[PDB]
RNA sequence: CCCGCAGAAGAAGCACCGGCUAACUCCGUGCCAGCAGCCGCGGUAAUACGGAGGGUGCAAGCGUUAAUCGGAAUUACUGGGCGUAAAGCGCACGCAGGCGGUUUGUUAAGUCAGAUGUGAAAUCCCCGGGCUCAACCUGGGAACUGCAUCUGAUACUGGCAAGCUUGAGUCUCGUAGAGGGGGGUAGAAUUCCAGGUGUAGCGGUGAAAUGCGUAGAGAUCUGGAGGAAUACCGGUGGCGAAGGCGGCCCCCUGGACGAAGACUGACGCUCAGGUGCGAAAGCGUGGGGAGCAAACAGGAUUAGAUACCCUGGUAGUCCACGCCGUAAACGAUGUCGACUUGGAGGUUGUGCCGGCGUGGCUUCCGGAGCUAACGCGUUAAGUCGACCGCCUGGGGAGUAC
RNA sequence: AAAUUCUAAU
């Protein structure tokens, strides 16, 4: 562009939006589980992933992923969620913090304990 | 090509439902299909209902 | 049903067997009896 | 239209040197004469001469050392669409001093190190190196 | 802060080991359970899932999540692009705006030099000092790239005054052309109407059938009516800003080019808004209707054929006026100016003695150079200058409001 | 001169 053309109309910068909008620039949020179920991933993976539908404290209604082997969650349980996207799951955009308010750590987990909230034996 | 997209039949006897009530669900097969140009193994499934 | 290995497995009771050729010939009485057994001990256990 | 005679002179010199011509001839002007004098004293051309009275013509003689042009790059800087003026303490250096830059200061058209010696700034004409 | 006392006596965890990225084997499960920042692992012989042994990296911390800059030259002022990857408005006129051939005088507005005042302290950087070192505290300096005023310089840009002819424009003679608007007229051919001769087929297709014909078709001959388009010339030939322009004659009219001579004296280039032109289809009113032919009907082909083929056929194609404003509106290449080896042609002027030069426009090949390549290559996509238009991953979408 | 199609793991 000509320097005159730039003086008349300067350069713009990409907005570069966020991909975890339900958190609202918060590291973690608290919510209530309205539904706990399972779902099937995209091509080519195949499993029965465990997800949950959660209503936050600011009114948002999102879907969260429950990692680890086995959970004690059910309807009407309060949990703490954080960012993180599961790729092959379409619509899942957050992760459930294990070891939080009403979710317990993975039973018999001796490696990477702090990521699943298990106390040192 | 081959069998039935859906078959519905009636089985009549003494003691039928008490032994066929556990076949209701999904049945998975892993094998080389007949409609296969190459030699690939394929996984497929069928659904069974007993009432 | 795995034809490459010739193995039939039942996930409800976790029972694997290597007699698929007999099973595909209407000899599945060797598959349904183990289930019924496990289906009956629960019925007695579900009396509370 | 012709809105830059100095850039035309620079382009004429560049196209003459790239094509292995023996000289370049163009219409004359005082500023072109000053730039040609600076170039001749700095050793980038052999000689220059002006002839005629009503429509003066300036011609420069190009020089080649090993069968290749002495002047490698020459580029106009302060073009009509955007002018560049610099202070004495921030006069540019070309090729870490191996090349030269032509600046018009209040004492005339001269090089950059000469203006540093004089302690003067001005408008930068071109980078030749 | 110092001295003494007893005892190694009270004090190490977190993440990772497929590549990016430093660090590997065994067992368990068998696209299940599960892992994942991006590629991607797991289907009964997994260095990628879970456990164990081993190793790697940080360490009173280690990992994960949220937010910012960097890498990202991925908004490119430093420092990007538009022939084919995203990207030149369909074309032109033109106000505001941006830019300005050459000489002299004057001004010092921009520009440059010096001086002065100001730019709080802390912070940042440098040379030192004090806490046993460090973090920390602190002395002095440097810096705060800025602003204003005074005095100087006149090379470049601007203002004022006077000029100059090379950019631009006017006048005299002539040339070529499907350039535009209006009117008149000529020939060939199709269709229709009337009449003569004449008798059993005509038409069409790969083959058929629909259709026409003994109520005399097709064929051939004579007379008439009306509409539309201009065979040969005709040619990567000519003209026009683009769209576009083709029989012959007349009337009004725009531009281009050439040879000489005279005249004005920078009057120029580009151009957001704005304005005008703009193929075909389509719309309104009033005419016209030969041929062709969307929609429609029938006959064939086919598994079906709302198509390709055959027989018919209405809007439309034509004229006057008024709208519409879109095209693969393409050279997928904005306008203007300067510079840089060659060859073979075409078309249109002029000078000199069939030959020797000099202008305008145009087609093909190709050198240097440029490009990712294909290719462009004096009519540049090579080297530069001025101004305008446009682009920032693929869909959603040139879509909704 | 006729002539449609080939899902999903190497
Ligand atoms: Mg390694
Ligand atoms: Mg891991
Ligand atoms: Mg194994
Ligand atoms: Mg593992
Ligand atoms: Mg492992
Ligand atoms: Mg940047
Ligand atoms: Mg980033
Ligand atoms: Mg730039
Ligand atoms: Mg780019
Ligand atoms: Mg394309
Ligand atoms: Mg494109
Ligand atoms: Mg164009
Ligand atoms: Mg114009
Ligand atoms: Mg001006
Ligand atoms: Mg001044
Ligand atoms: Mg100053
Ligand atoms: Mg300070
Ligand atoms: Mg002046
Ligand atoms: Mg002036
Ligand atoms: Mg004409
Ligand atoms: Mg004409
Ligand atoms: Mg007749
Ligand atoms: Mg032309
Ligand atoms: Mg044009
Ligand atoms: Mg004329
Ligand atoms: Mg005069
Ligand atoms: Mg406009
Ligand atoms: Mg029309
Ligand atoms: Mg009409
Ligand atoms: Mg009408
Ligand atoms: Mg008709
Ligand atoms: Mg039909
Ligand atoms: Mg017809
Ligand atoms: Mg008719
Ligand atoms: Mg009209
Ligand atoms: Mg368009
Ligand atoms: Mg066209
Ligand atoms: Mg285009
Ligand atoms: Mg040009
Ligand atoms: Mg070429
Ligand atoms: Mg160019
Ligand atoms: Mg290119
Ligand atoms: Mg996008
Ligand atoms: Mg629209
Ligand atoms: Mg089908
Ligand atoms: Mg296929």
């Amino acid at each position: 562009a000509t320097v005159n053309q730039l003086v008349r109309k300067p350069r713009a910068r990409k907005v570069a939006k966020s991909n975890v909008p339900a958190l609202e620039a918060c590291p973690q949020k608290r919510g209530v589980c309205t539904r706990v179920y399972t779902t099937t991933p995209k091509k080519p993976n195949s499993a029965l992933r465990k997800v949950c539908r959660v209503r936050l404290t600011n009114g948002f209604e999102v879907t969260s992923y429950i990692g680890g082997e086995g959970h004690n969650l059910q309807e009407h349980s309060v949990i703490l969620i954080r960012g993180g996207r599961v790729k092959d799951l379409p619509g899942v955009r957050y992760h459930t913090v294990r070891g939080a308010l009403d979710c317990s750590g993975v039973k018999d987990r001796k490696q990477a304990r702090s990521k699943y909230g298990v106390k040192r034996p | 090509h081959g069998g039935y997209k859906e078959i519905i039949a009636k089985i009549s006897g003494d003691g039928v439902y008490g032994r066929l009530k556990f076949e209701s669900g999904g049945h998975r097969v892993q094998r080389v299909p007949a409609t296969e140009s190459q030699g690939r193994i394929h996984t497929s499934a069928c659904t069974v209902a007993v009432m | 049903y795995n034809f490459p290995q010739g193995r039939v497995t039942d996930h409800r009771i976790n029972l694997t067997l290597y007699r698929l050729d007999e099973v595909m010939e209407g000899k599945l009485d060797m598959l349904i009896e183990p289930i019924i057994q496990e289906h009956q001990a629960d019925q007695l256990a579900a009396l509370s | 239209s012709m809105q830059d005679p100095i850039a035309d002179m620079l382009t004429r010199i560049r196209n003459g040197q790239a094509a292995n011509k023996a000289a370049v001839t163009m219409p004359s002007s005082k500023l072109k004469v000053a730039i040609a004098n600076v170039l001749k004293e700095e050793g980038f051309i052999e000689d220059f001469k002006v002839e005629g009275d009503t429509k003066p013509e300036l011609e420069l003689t190009l020089k080649y050392f090993q069968g290749k042009a002495v002047v490698e790059s020459i580029q106009r800087v302060s073009r009509p669409g955007l002018r560049i003026y610099k202070r004495k303490d921030e006069l540019p250096k070309v090729m870490a001093g191996l090349g030269i830059a032509v600046v018009s200061t209040s004492k005339g058209v001269m090089t950059d190190r000469a203006a540093r010696q004089a302690g003067l700034g001005g408008e930068i004409i071109c980078y030749v190196a």
